[PDB]
RNA sequence: CUGGUCUGUAACUGACGCUGAUGUGCGAAAGCGUGGGGAUCAAACAGGAUUAGAUACCCUGGUAGUCCACGCCGUAAACGAUGAGUGCUAAGUGUUAGGGGGUGCCCCUUAGUGCUGCAGCUAACGCAUUAAGCACUCCGCCUGGGGAGUACGACCGCAAGGUUGAA
RNA sequence: CUGACGGAGCAACGCCGCGUGAGUGAUGAAGGUCUAUCGUAAAACUCUGUUAUUAGGGAGAACAUAUGUCACAUCUUGACGUACCUAAUCAGAAAGCCACGGCUAACUACGUGCCAGCAGCCGCGGUAAUACGUAGGUGGCAAGCGUUAUCCGGAAUUAUUGGGCGUAAAGCGCGCGUAGGCGGUUUUUUAAGUCUGAUGUGAAAGCCCACGGCUCAACCGUGGAGGGUCAUUGGAAACUGGAAAACUUG
RNA sequence: ACUUAUAGAUGGAUCCGCGCUGCAUUAGCUAGUUGGUAAGGUAACGGCUUACCAAGGCAACGAUGCAUAGCCGACCUGAGAGG
């Protein structure tokens, strides 16, 4: 329980792998920020909070699309204690062309990969989920 | 696939050895100890001639050369081509490596190459086992 | 038309009873030059019109390269087994990059402005699977943010 | 150009001051990148004073005025 | 005589820390330690017998051992060829002393096993609400074959012996 | 004084500056693998100076108490000091190519009856070597033919980018288990660091570039790319970081 | 055209730092290991010989031994890390 949203990243795609949705989650101060800015773009059923305390309990509640298919077809982590891979702002690389989207803390206040490239602020870039 | 350990304890390459290791070198009598060489052009003088007959994949008969190199030790050859040179104690140049079929020997000799010129039945080879001045 | 372009011409037999039957093993490759490739079982004993032998059947599998203006809009370097192969954008004359029969399934489709490689095989029976299932998840310019809930352009 | 403000803690000592201060940073490995953390030794010196038994302290790069030590800096944190 | 294991929630304390090369190490008959050492079978085989071909798996009997409370171990298909943190997308199911709601009547994991096997990956295969698949892990090994553990070898050590190491 | 630096037999060692044949030619013969092939082979006519008979050959460049009063200077700088050598210019040949099928790119065969023997991984002669002995050449070539062996992207057979676990060539005797790689939730006291940066902006011949002198190639140059936290330590506490606790059911 | 109070300078450098490779068939650690304390002196602090005393300084992290022993504009070269 050292990663307190290791797993439950890719439970999203390894619990939506036939898209299926039955897997409530643990929490976070950032687990109030994994699931919260990808709502963005209409990306999940609900997670508005955490509500509770101990960083306790949260429905996962992902949203699936039109074509039925996969709205995360794969995803990894690149970013967990014991892997510490820390880069700039500037060469954010190319998340699939541009093609995913990354959700991730900075170095001043809380950033997206919509945000790295136009305003030079971050730390531990994350992950691509698509 | 872990790379805590990794600077802790490291990997290996692959494992191979080069080629011809008894090859590329020149004996020492003065400080008695070989030179890693990997030399381009060397010399080649004869103890014996040398033949052995079972041939299977072949299966016709053509004999060797039996050339000992620097100060006592076993060096051996084989002549790949349809020249019969009927000589020994010559001063050549090297070819280093094998040719295909023959166990346990890597040297060789240039067309011409200092000692003779070559077998002279050739003309229309022009560049193999004795061929010089062919019309083109 | 297809650009009949024989792939690759296998031997085995069968041992029986008596003297053992020979046969051939081929195909044919369907090239529009838009993206797409279908095969057919010709599972038979000639080589000329194995080609003819899958033009009958191809047409019940081929599957889309969902083109961008010369290129692919994303990156992938998949494999449904082994086969893989590396594809990208590129400018729309660079240079054609490729192995075996997917010279008929990148120079054959709505691109050939890469830089492709087949990462790892590189065989008549991988090249095929590699550029499948790397054509097999792909994507157009106004889809992803419906499946994501937005307009695509919510991501720069 | 000045003169550093280099610290650390302290291990042991003998007879009137063969002082010490331990040296450390953060930094990393060329070739397979982790974040394991590193030190090495160093010598200062007192009367008897910065030495064993909690001496989390500064030091200094100047000139020595020792035999091989090398150091005049104490800037502390505390005592036991 | 003897612990834990814990099956139900957790009374106390308010992180009560994970792979674990320091150490210690310790682990199959035999190989090993007391003299007992025969209930006397089993090695050797005494011995017959053989299709063209037997000291033999065959055959009564036959000296370690076969009946052990004390020194230390370790090679085996430790063929368990499965290394251990985080959950997991159908749960039923066989059910386990013992049980969350309970009362030879229906049960769920806070649980446990073995699974037919959804679902999805791996690599052809198998795992599966009780996962090699996807995500944070360490001692690490592996990265085409021999030969090669043969020059030689460094350190444990009552003993099998180990445990090293270019060509 | 150079023996510091210079004047060079030049090794076809580097590779280039280009020169040794032309306007060519009706298919053109006396035909060399095959038995139409390289035959638009040939001849005998013409075209270039550039190799060769000579010639004058002066390419660079500024040297110096008394000359009159460290800016500095004349009555003071041709061994190679002959180059650019157009130069009329005859015809002053550019050795010879490999395997000789298909991949490494190649064309067919008499010799050859397993006697010699072909063969860059693949691979060939026992009575049609579309391999070999040898013979007119098409793929590359003309200062170039087969070989010599070194790391490069290629070798993704290092895995910093680009490493298997049951199975190639691979998982713990495990009760045990120091160092430490990793090492709960939330706020955290930190104000270091990353966010990144004011600054220092200290030169480069050339840099991520390009270009200008040069019969173009051997031999030189503007440096806008600041010289790579270098001469100042930072503001974002979202945290590996001087580190106060609380949560508890794990 | 001499000798001096004085200079800009020359190789350097008194020296600081990261420059500064491999051998685990080499950990119970060298007596100076820890560093203070000398008459001394090199354009140069000072275990640098000596000056005075206590080592566990070490400590299973490479003490130390230890084998080629120049580096750095160069060259083939990668897409790039550079190698």
């Amino acid at each position: 329980m050292t990663d307190p949203i290791a797993d439950m990243l890719t439970r999203v795609r390894n619990a939506n792998m036939v898209r299926h949705e039955k897997l409530e989650l643990p929490a976070s101060n950032i687990k109030k920020e994994i699931a919260e800015i990808l709502k963005s773009e209409g990306f999940i059923k609900n997670v508005e909070y955490v509500e509770d305390d101990k960083q306790g309990v949260l429905r996962l509640f992902l949203k699936y699309g039109q074509n039925d298919e996969r709205v995360i077809t794969g995803l990894k982590r690149i970013s967990k204690p014991g892997l510490r891979v820390y880069a700039k702002a500037s060469e954010m690389p190319k998340v699939l062309n541009g093609l995913g989207i990354a959700l991730v803390s900075t170095s001043e206040g809380v950033i997206t990969d919509k945000e790295a490239r136009k305003r030079n602020v971050g730390g531990e870039i994350i992950a691509y989920v698509w | 696939p872990t790379i805590n350990q990794l600077v802790r304890k490291p990997r290996q390459s692959k494992i191979k050895k080069s080629d011809s290791p008894a090859l590329n070198k020149g004996f020492n009598s003065k400080k008695k100890k070989f030179t890693d060489l990997n030399s381009p052009q060397k010399r080649g003088v004869c103890t014996r001639v040398g033949t052995m007959t079972p041939k299977k994949p072949n299966s016709a008969l053509r004999k060797y050369a039996r050339v000992r190199l620097s100060n006592n030790i076993e060096i051996n050859a084989y002549i790949p081509g349809i020249g019969h040179n009927l000589q020994e104690h010559s001063v050549v140049l090297v070819r280093g490596g094998r040719v295909k079929d023959l166990p346990g020997v890597r040297y060789h000799i240039v067309r011409g190459a200092l000692d003779t010129s070559g077998v002279d039945g050739r003309r229309q080879g022009r560049s193999l086992y004795g061929t010089k001045k062919p019309k083109n | 038309e297809f650009e009949e372009r024989v792939v690759t011409i296998n031997r085995v037999a069968k041992v029986v009873k008596g003297g053992r039957r020979f046969r051939f093993t081929a195909l044919v490759v369907v090239g529009d030059k838009n993206g797409r490739v279908g095969f057919g079982t010709g599972k038979a004993q000639e080589v000329p019109e194995a080609i003819k032998k899958a033009v009958e059947a191809a047409k019940k599998d081929l599957v889309v390269v969902p083109r961008v203006e010369g290129t692919t809009p994303h990156t992938i370097t998949g494999r449904y087994g082994s086969g893989s192969v590396f594809m990208k954008p590129a400018a729309p004359g660079t240079g054609v990059i490729a192995g075996g029969p997917v010279r008929a399934v990148l120079e054959l489709a709505g691109i050939t402005d890469i830089l492709s490689k087949s990462l790892g095989s590189n065989t008549p029976i991988n090249m095929v699977r590699a550029t499948i299932d790397g054509l097999q998840n792909l994507k157009n310019a106004e889809d992803v943010a419906k499946l994501r809930g937005k307009t695509v352009e919510e991501l720069y | 150009n000045d003169r550093k403000v280099y610290v650390g803690k302290v291990v042991s000592d003998k007879m009137d001051k063969t002082i010490t201060v331990l040296v450390e940073t953060y930094k990393t490995h060329k070739l397979y990148g982790k974040r394991v953390k590193y030190s090495k030794k160093y010598k200062t010196h007192d009367e008897n004073n910065s030495a064993k038994l909690g001496d989390i302290v500064k030091i200094q790069e100047t000139r020595p005025l020792s035999a091989t030590k090398r150091f005049r800096l104490v800037e502390i944190v505390e005592e036991s």
